[PDB]
């Protein structure tokens, strides 16, 4: 091992550091694309996040319920699939299913119009629903495959399974406490 | 580099040759003020020099009492002396027919000649220090007050004074690197000269042992 | 701590100088200026501290450090560093102090009844560890000194 | 000692040697000056120096 | 292999966009999927065959006896069919439930009076 | 720097703890012989998931650079199963199926055990522990340890809240020696 | 006891020297002006002197380490297996218990775990031959006494004077008691001819109160026996505030 | 008379004097209002023997079942129903109770708010607290007994809630302590609360921000402390000897202290009451059995 | 020492007894010493106590 | 940085058995050839370069401009830095001036 | 004895043991700590150097070796205890020129 | 005065820094001579002061320096063929820091207790760049060995002498002449003036243990009395120098020093009544009876 060294410090090329570098590392093999060596490029490994799934290429956004609704219908006019959460309980009352209160659930109404929502300026929004109204808030975010699926049980002994979409938000409502208080104090 | 190492040469030369005459053994004074760059005018620069021989040094002898009694200095050169080494270097001494010498090492040295350094034989004595240590002579340290060796009869006429046995006198430790730099053995005595606060000066004994 | 250092130079410097000014307007045949001059009992912080101002209450040397979340008392906004929620006091004993700086000069003053506590054994026995090292020594006839053996 | 309440023990030799002994050596006359560094301790203190 | 995660899924609901009308469905229920790895299991298993007046129960709650539990139940087989299926889209109609746009619902009568008494019972 | 919870509750007192001895997390409790490498325990709730595991424990650069090293070995070992780790940790089981039930029973009712379990559905303890390993990896960027002083920590007592124990403890004493002496007297007397 | 027992040749009890270092020892031993520290430094210096000779020259005897087996038990491991070509002396030793492997098979698994263990009458018994010469290296003044007395067969107990009628009794009082009373019991018992096992736990049990007579802080006693109480044993009321 | 008094309410540490830490003793900013900061023995229990403000609570145990069921509506979301990788963002946060996970939440701010309202309108126990910490996004809940509480006005949009008609009312005997709560006037906060507030110690400070305000800030010091007058006016020490040294004054014991017989019992023949009284000797009754002649 | 405490108490009680006034000296509150000056002048003693 | 397989979610090691290095899996089969380059390391760790070139070290890095003192401006204390930690943090700059008898040393 | 029900008399605490090696006194700590605390007198047989009773030496069967001596209560006591435990103290005396 | 002790504050020199033990704690430190100290000083002098020349750099030829921001970017460079670790340099910024490293000298610090790896295993492609390359051990270790080998910027093991840390502002008010010295923070004595370029001769330490071992006992007791009479001074009362010179006397007379401690009362006090009546109190006694020693009263 070398004891004598005399070291350097006047300015050194810092293009020649960039090339000496370009010659060890840029003598690009990549041509090699063979049987055995192919990849698909949708067959890459991933990140540990989600959002920036893009470590190699070839050569998430704040958002607010009005924002993303006003965006849904203008932008686009086709169909999609929304995951949301209801309060534990309705406003409504079991339909003549004989009741220990049991807790009004969607399960049980009837089908047709059940109420409607309204968007107010400053872009508050809101769900109207008989007499009452509830608020409604964007959900946690969500980036793993989240897949909506109908089993159909035709028989006793076998069945039919067919996909009907991939989910992308949440919804969660609210009763509105201070609106209820107000309507009504105590 | 290359200026360095030649200064740190010039250094343990320096240090060494006053431990030489401060033992009393014979040197000359046109030495003892030797400078960096006559040492570069007397010995080359370090890439041209080799360390094993060029500063090997056997001039001084015991004139103060006995001309006819040289002693010699070596220096290695790997960083741990092994014991092939050493036997080069006793045989070497047996040619000449000396009885002890100096060796300095870089580094350190083999465990077996560590064991070895202690029974060569009874007329034979070798004795050995760090290039570390030496860089510095602690005879000139601010914090070490002025040792001094006497003979036989001065400890005889103190023991007297003061109506003691030896074995009373404060200790001191054999390993000590003054005892060590004056390369004296056990059962010998030490005067002590403290710097007092004042122009006074306090005067103790101490016992190698 | 530079901060910091320019703020205990800034609140030192008050306390000296209405000290200062306070002994000036004082009049000879005061008792606490007599007391003080020939000694006998006090010392020109204390009838400054009387009279003019408490200067700034330390624990270990440092402002008064955030007790709850960035703060040092509730009382005060987030992360606020002017003199008085850091600890200063500005009112003398003559004219009392308010709640929050009775309370952080009591929590200086606690300190020394602390420390007093707690220097009781440690002392102790390190005397006791040395006396027994020494007693032995005496001085001799002779004038040297010597241990037992 | 403080007088606000402190208290003292008090002990008598009982033997003629050391009741010489407690004496001269120990005696107060003997005992102006601390050990530490020569300085005096039994001086005068409050409201007798003002 | 799937993990479920709640029992109750009832207060949940899924609902399909469309422009200037939303339909909503209830869920049957909401489960997790899972990468198997039994087949390391079954490989060691493969190389451990190659190399060779009762006190009180407490069955209840000893693991096994839940597998035993589950394993009453038999199995059924489904037959799958993709969303690149039309079947898909076939099967897509069902959401949009039919009916007049403006209706009047019997139901939901209760005021908010009395909702806030429904969901916060007396203590 | 570690991590511990005094998991109190009716029934028992018991406290889990987290070491940084070496840089790799471990987990560390009594009735074990010695502590265990983290992953290994994540493993055997049924996360076995790398994947999973590193997401639950975050996706900030530095957090999970620095949790890396605590992986590495478990991969030198071949604890690729649920029924691998719970085999591990039997072997390290200590006392004052054993191999396989035994392992599995205490990790569900004595760590952590103020967090309830019933199905052996661990998720919500997987949670805990996630967060648990979050703020002690977090916790050396800034040195902001939890002062004990704090009086939002502190609880006191009270005369019936001591004495509720006394008798409670008393009153077990009379009933099991009723049921001592029903048991000698009536058979054999 | 044990540093002894470590230089003490178990076959012909002389301790293990060649002649010349003998004499260099006594050498040393000669010089004037011998200090306590000294007398400390030089035990240290036979300790590691002769713990190296691992045969006897007198007789050629190999013997092993001598250890602590256990609290209290102490063992001589002369009959132990290495890794290393295997000594004639294990040799001989291990096929010995042919008859034992035959009658009970948990002897085979162990058979390598048997090895010379010492007791006080073994142990006594040896040391009532040393000669006389070896006494002063092994730091024993012989006016002071000498090996054999070493290990105690028999107890003084302490005048009234220092025990009060009421400590209701003194402690030592009570350790006295049940001291003698298990020696009784136990006397008598052994003369009933009674099994081997518990006639020695109970050798055991005299041993650990006759410790606890002199020391109340041992703490390694098994759970199932320890004490529930504190005592004051002899140190105890000897040292502390 | 105020040795047995001041004794009820002495706090003991299980610390007990173990060994030297310089921890405990040291007062703490986090006592404000809680615990006497003069009233402490001297000597070397100094600080780890305590005493009770004059004006405090402890709470205890409650039913824990209405607190979730609310939790579970105003947008808890259930851990169970997501991965792992919703922890890492920086707006969720993680809702605690007692030390147990209860959901992830997101816009804490508004969960906060209406629980809030909830306690003050009467549907949740005064005695259950929320706060909010930043640092490590978590809120947390908590609902054991045993901590302690404080009663303070509040104050909304510069103005407190407490007026003079109020007091009249009360002075009249209209209403009494009670009602105070159930008007949403005052409230009770704790260490963990009071966190997340900003006190106004006296009117002139009320700002745009403060949310309550003290009752009387003289209920800082406890029983034993009353009896100094000017406390403060006073260097610190010279206040915590009087506290103990107050317990040992000879004066009268009771009305019944003829009846008695005990071990060793101390009178004073001539006792009179005190000319310069704090408010606590009213409070306390200390004027009806003095210790003491003015000299 | 500094207990101006004890400075107040003398002279707020002066002034209590001259009139049958009994005085407060609740913490950080209490009678000030300006107004107690006035009631002590207008009995005829010093208004500063000595 | 930290790969993981598509197929199981488990980490991938880099191993060579054939013409070109590859990430793998160690449970399945799942296999990606490396064919081209990356820049992203662990951050390896090394202590701290101290006395390498201690004392009157090698005279190579002399330089011309230096800062003075406020106070004396004797001739003999010509500038030095250095870094604090590592690649992504800073450096500091401090000032130090040894005659005799003191202690002085600026940041 | 010790407390003030029983009767009491103050301890001469290790502390005030150095000061009174300080000043250079002897009879006085003398005096203070044997004379009148626990000044008693015990007999020893001089040829097996061991404490006996009444001039008469229990182990020698003799009276000729004997004799007596001055010494602190406590330490008579420390040299029962040791010899309880076999540790025995043969001390050694000689006339007091 | 350790009973009078107050533990007085602003006793950091006036900078509220370099916090070194004092009071009591260090009182105790000096007398127990304990073999290991906190928080030890070392002070070095060069040839002069203040501005440009032959000062400074040897302060940061000589203190902590992590091999760190050296390197400006530190990132990988995998190629089918194989990969290595490489290493840049900040040269620019070295002569800003203008300590004397540079490629070779890294490449000649490297290998040292790094798993043997072979000077061929490493290479200098250029000034501003060094590499090593991967290899199998085989002991736990395989060719995925790299996450191991990452061992590189700021703690493993390094060239120089450890164990030195960073000093701090001290000035001085008396301007009447140029006197300004460097602080060392560390416990290395012997190689801290065994560097070129200082006054050795001039060099002390607070670490008594350290001169001793260094310098001799001479060394050893003039440091024990000057700590403790500039410890005594710098807390305000007084102690007359006679004291603490038969302190220090009786401290280091028997060749070493040694502390006031039951190991070192043992070592040098002999009596088995007075060991026995100080400390351990329950150990001596069985065996100086089975040495049988015969002790005098004196
Ligand atoms: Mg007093
Ligand atoms: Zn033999
Ligand atoms: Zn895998
Ligand atoms: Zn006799």
């Amino acid at each position: 091992r070398p004891e004598v060294i005399q070291s350097h410090s006047i300015f050194e090329q810092g293009p020649a550091e960039m090339m000496k570098k370009k010659g060890n590392w840029d003598k690009t093999v990549d041509v090699s694309d063979m049987g055995p060596s192919h990849i698909i490029n949708i067959k890459k490994e991933k990140r540990e996040t989600d959002e920036e799934t893009k470590q190699i290429l070839r050569m998430l956004p704040k958002d607010v319920s009005v924002a993303e609704l006003l965006r849904e219908l203008s932008l686009t006019k086709e169909e999609e699939l929304l995951f949301l959460q209801l309060p534990d309980t309705l406003p409504g009352q079991p339909p003549t299913q004989d009741i220990a209160e049991n807790a009004c659930t969607l399960a049980d109404l009837t089908e047709g119009q059940v109420g409607k929502l309204l968007i107010r300026k400053s872009g508050r929004v809101q769900l109207l629903l008989g007499k009452v109204t509830l608020d409604v808030t964007m959900g946690t975010a969500c980036s793993f495959l989240q897949e909506l699926v109908s089993v159909g049980l035709g028989d006793s002994r076998t069945g039919e399974m067919t996909v009907l979409g991939h989910v992308k938000h949440k919804l969660v409502c609210s009763p509105d406490f201070e609106s209820l208080l107000d309507h009504k104090h105590r | 580099d290359d200026e360095e190492e030649t200064y740190r040469l010039w250094k343990i030369r320096k240090t060494i040759m006053q431990l030489c005459h401060d033992r009393g053994y014979l040197v000359t004074q046109d030495e003892l003020d030797q400078t960096l760059e006559e040492f570069k005018a007397q010995s080359g620069d370090k890439p041209s020099e080799g360390r094993p021989r060029r500063t090997d040094l056997t001039v001084l002898v015991a004139h103060n009492d006995d001309p006819t009694d040289q002693m010699f200095v070596f220096f290695p050169e790997e960083p741990k002396v092994g014991i092939k080494t050493i036997k080069v270097y006793c045989q070497r001494m047996q040619e000449e027919n000396i009885t002890r010498a100096l060796i300095v090492v870089q580094q350190g040295m083999t465990p077996s000649a560590k064991q070895s350094l202690v029974d060569m034989a009874p007329k034979y004595i070798l004795e050995q220090f760090l290039q570390q240590e030496l860089l510095i002579n602690i005879t000139e340290h601010e914090l070490v007050p002025e040792h001094v060796v006497m003979t036989k009869e001065e400890v005889t006429e103190l023991l007297a004074r003061y109506k003691l046995r030896e074995n009373q006198l404060p200790r001191i430790q054999a390993g000590d690197p003054v005892a060590r730099y004056f390369g004296i053995k056990r059962g010998q005595v030490v005067k002590i000269i403290r710097p007092s606060e004042t122009a006074g000066r306090y005067i103790t004994y101490r016992l190698v042992q | 701590e530079t901060l910091e250092a320019l703020i205990l130079k800034e609140l030192s410097v008050i306390r000296d100088h209405a000290g200062s000014a306070c002994l000036r307007e004082l009049d000879k045949s005061n008792s606490p200026l007599t007391m003080a001059l020939c000694g006998s009992k006090g010392s020109f912080i204390n009838i400054s501290q009387m009279i003019a101002c408490v200067g700034q209450q330390a624990i270990s040397g440092s402002r008064v450090p955030d007790g709850f979340e960035n703060r040092s008392l509730p009382h005060f906004e987030k992360h606020s560093k002017l003199p008085a929620a850091k600890g200063f006091v500005a009112n003398s004993f003559y004219s009392g102090l308010t709640p929050t700086e009775f309370f952080f000069h009591t929590m200086a003053g606690r300190e020394g009844l602390v420390d007093t506590a707690v220097k009781t054994a440690e002392t102790g026995y390190m005397q006791r560890r040395l006396v027994k090292s020494l007693e032995d020594l005496c001085s001799q006839y002779d004038l040297t000194v010597r241990s037992s053996t | 000692a403080d007088f606000d309440g402190d208290e003292m023990n008090l002990h008598l030799p009982q033997t003629e040697e050391a009741k010489a002994e407690a004496l001269v050596l120990m005696g107060t006359k003997a005992n102006l000056v601390t050990p530490r560094n020569g300085e005096p301790l039994i001086a005068a203190i409050q409201d007798f120096l003002t | 292999c799937s993990s479920q995660t709640t029992s109750n899924t009832s207060r949940y609901a899924a609902a399909l966009y469309r422009q200037g009308e939303l339909h909503l469905t209830p869920l049957h229920g909401i489960l997790q999927l899972r990468p198997s790895f039994s087949y390391l299991d079954k490989a060691d298993a493969k190389h451990r065959e190659r190399e060779a007046e009762q006190a009180r129960q407490r069955r209840v709650q000893s693991y096994e006896f839940l597998q035993k539990k589950h394993a009453e139940e038999p199995w059924v087989h489904l037959h799958y069919y993709g969303l690149r299926d039309s079947r898909s889209e076939h099967e897509r109609q069902y959401l949009l439930c039919p009916g007049s746009s403006g209706v009047e619902n019997t139901e939901l009568v209760k005021s908010p009076s009395e909702y806030l008494m429904m969901l916060m019972p007396p203590s | 720097v570690g991590a511990s919870v005094t998991s109190s509750t009716h029934e028992k007192k018991s406290r889990t703890n987290m070491a940084v001895k070496q840089g790799r997390f471990y987990l560390r409790h009594n009735t074990l012989s010695e502590d265990i490498p983290i992953v290994i325990i994540f493993k055997a709730m049924g996360v076995e998931s790398d994947q999973e595991i590193v997401q639950m424990i975050g996706t900030e650069e530095h957090v999970m650079a620095a949790f890396g090293p605590s992986l590495e070995e478990c991969q030198k070992a071949q604890i690729f199963t649920q029924m691998q780790a719970l085999k591990y940790i039997g072997n390290k089981v200590r006392r004052q199926k054993t191999k396989i039930e035994e392992a599995r029973e205490l990790l569900a009712s004595t760590i952590l055990t103020h967090v309830p379990v019933k199905e052996f559905n661990f998720r919500a303890k997987c949670i805990y522990t996630a967060v648990m390993v979050r703020r002690v990896i977090l916790a050396q960027g800034d040195n902001k340890v939890d002062d004990r002083d704090y009086y939002g920590n502190k609880r006191l007592e009270l005369a019936g809240q001591l004495l509720s124990l006394l008798f409670e403890d008393l009153f077990k004493k009379f009933n099991s020696e009723m049921k001592k002496i029903a048991d000698q007297v009536i058979p054999k007397q | 006891v044990i540093g002894i027992l470590q230089m003490i040749c178990k076959t012909c009890c002389h301790i293990m020297l060649s002649q010349e270092e003998k004499k260099q020892f006594l050498d040393y031993l000669k010089r004037p002006g011998l200090t306590y520290l000294q007398k400390r430094g030089l035990k240290k210096k036979i300790s590691d002197k002769c713990r190296k000779k691992n045969i006897c020259h007198h007789c050629g005897a190999f013997n092993g380490t001598v250890k602590k087996c256990g609290l209290l038990k102490i063992i001589h491991e002369k009959y132990k297996t290495n890794k290393k070509v295997v000594d004639p002396i294990v040799s001989n030793f291990l096929q010995s218990f042919e008859t034992a492997i035959e009658h009970n098979k948990e002897v085979e698994p162990l058979l390598g775990r048997a090895q010379e263990n010492l007791n006080p009458l073994v142990v006594l018994n040896l040391f009532k031959r040393i000669p006389a010469e070896d006494v002063p290296l092994l730091l024993m003044n012989p006016e002071a006494g000498k090996p054999s007395d070493l290990i105690l067969t028999r107890l003084l107990v302490p005048p009234l004077c220092i025990r009060p009628s009421v400590v209701n009794e003194d402690d030592l009082t009570m350790k006295l008691t049940e001291i003698i009373f298990l020696n009784d019991v136990i006397k008598k018992h052994r003369i009933s001819g009674a099994k081997t096992q518990m006639i020695m736990e109970d050798w055991d049990f005299l041993q650990l109160q006759c410790a606890l007579y002199i020391n109340s802080e041992l703490s390694g006693i098994p759970l199932n026996m320890a004490p529930k109480k504190w005592t004051r044993g002899f140190v105890q009321r000897l040292k502390g505030k | 008379y105020i040795s047995a008094l001041g004794m009820m309410t002495r706090i003991s540490s299980q610390f007990e004097k173990t060994r030297k830490v310089s921890g405990p003793r040291s007062l703490q900013p986090s006592q404000w209002g809680m615990l006497c900061p003069s009233d402490t023995p001297e000597g070397e229990a100094c600080g780890l023997v305590k005493n009770l403000a004059l004006m405090t609570h402890i709470t205890t145990d409650m039913e824990d079942g209405p607190i979730v069921k609310l939790a579970s509506n105003l947008g808890v979301e259930d851990v169970n129903l997501l991965c792992g990788e919703e922890l890492s963002y920086p707006n969720v946060f993680l809702v605690f109770l007692n030390g147990n996970i209860l959901g992830v939440i997101r816009d804490h701010k508004k969960l906060v708010n209406t629980f809030r309202l909830m306690r003050r309108a009467g549907y949740i126990n005064e005695f259950v607290s929320i706060s909010t910490n930043l640092t490590d996004r978590c809120v947390y809940i908590s609902s054991d007994g045993g901590r302690l509480c404080r009663p303070y006005i509040i104050v909304k949009k510069q103005k407190p809630a407490v007026t003079n008609k109020h007091m009249e009312e009360l002075a009249q005997g209209y209403r009494n302590f009670e009602d105070f709560l159930h008007e949403s006037l005052v409230e009770y906060l704790d260490v963990n609360e009071e966190n997340d507030c900003n006190i106004a110690l006296y009117e002139h400070t009320i700002n745009k921000d403060t949310t309550h305000l003290e009752i009387e800030p003289f209920t800082l010091l406890g029983v034993c402390a009353g009896l100094i007058p000017y406390p403060h006016h006073n260097q610190s020490p010279r206040n915590t000897y009087q506290c103990a040294m107050g317990k040992q004054a000879m004066g009268t014991i009771g009305y019944n202290q003829r009846n008695r017989i005990d071990t060793l019992m101390y009178l004073l023949a001539y006792p009179q009451k005190p000319m310069v009284k704090t408010k606590t000797i009213e409070l306390i009754e200390f004027e009806k059995l003095p210790a003491g002649q003015n000299a | 020492r500094m207990t101006v405490g004890k400075l107040i108490e003398l002279l707020a009680g002066k002034a209590g007894v001259l009139d049958g006034r009994f005085h407060y000296g609740t913490a950080f509150g209490g009678s000030k010493v300006k107004d107690v000056c006035e009631d002590l002048v207008r009995h005829g003693y010093n208004y500063l106590g000595k | 940085m930290l790969l993981f397989c598509p197929g199981c979610g488990n980490g991938l090691i880099v191993e060579e058995g054939q013409r070109c290095h590859r990430f793998s899996c160690n449970t399945c089969p799942y296999v990606h050839n490396i064919t081209r380059k990356v820049t992203n390391r662990k951050y390896p760790k090394l202590k701290e370069v101290d006395d390498v070139l201690g004392g009157a070290a090698a005279w190579e890095n002399v330089d011309s401009t230096a800062e003075s003192c406020p106070k004396c401006e004797h001739p003999r204390a010509y500038f030095m830095q250095l870094q604090t930690r590592s690649a992504d943090e800073p450096m500091t700059t401090f000032y130090k001036c040894c005659n005799a008898q003191c202690g002085h040393r600026w940041r | 004895t010790e407390g003030r029900s029983r009767d009491g008399g103050l301890r001469l605490g290790e502390m005030e043991r150095d000061c009174l090696i300080g000043y250079g006194a002897s009879m006085l700590l003398l005096e203070r700590l044997m004379i009148s605390s626990d000044a008693f007198e015990v007999d020893v047989c001089g040829q097996c150097g061991l404490l006996g009773y009444s001039g008469w030496c229990h182990y020698c069967k003799s009276s000729c070796h004997v004799s007596s001596l001055r010494i602190p209560y406590a330490c008579k006591l420390l040299f029962q205890e040791l010899q309880s435990m076999n540790i025995i103290p043969r001390l050694k005396l000689s006339k007091y020129n | 005065p350790g009973t009078q002790m107050t533990l007085k504050t602003f006793h950091f020199a006036g900078v509220a820094s370099m916090n070194i033990t004092l009071g009591v704690p260090r009182i105790k430190e000096i007398i127990n001579a304990s073999k290991a100290i906190s928080t030890p000083i070392i002070t070095a002098q060069l040839d002069k002061d203040d501005d440009a020349d032959y000062a400074r750099l040897v302060k940061g030829r000589i203190e902590k320096t992590l091999l760190g921001e050296i390197s400006e970017y530190i990132e990988e460079v995998f190629l089918p063929d194989d990969c290595f670790i490489l290493v840049k340099l900040s040269l620019e910024r070295i002569r800003l820091l203008r300590l004397e490293v540079n490629a070779e000298t890294v490449r000649y610090s490297i290998c040292t207790s790094k798993l043997r790896v072979k000077p061929g295993d490493v290479a200098v492609h250029g000034e501003a760049v060094v590499c090593v390359t991967p290899r199998e051990n085989s002991k736990s270790s395989m060719y995925y060995v790299l996450q191991f080998l990452k061992e590189d910027l700021p703690k493993v093991v390094v060239q120089g002498i450890p164990e030195v840390s960073r000093a701090v502002i001290h000035i001085d008010e008396q301007s009447g002449k140029e006197k300004y010295k460097l602080l060392v923070e560390g416990d290395n004595l012997r190689a801290v003036m065994a560097t070129h370029g200082v006054k050795g001769t001039r060099t002390t330490s607070n670490n008594t243990y350290e001169v001793e071992k260094t310098l001799g006992i001479e060394a050893a007791r003039t440091t024990i009395i000057n700590e403790i009479q500039y410890t005594m001074v710098n807390h305000g009362m007084s102690i007359d120098r006679r004291h603490v010179m038969l302190l220090s006397d009786l401290m280091t007379y028997k060749g070493e020093v040694l502390g006031i401690t039951r190991f070192g009362l043992a070592k040098m006090k002999e009596s088995v009544l007075m060991l026995a009546s100080f400390e351990k109190t329950a150990d001596h006694l069985f065996d100086a009876a089975y040495f049988g020693q015969k002790d005098s009263v004196c």
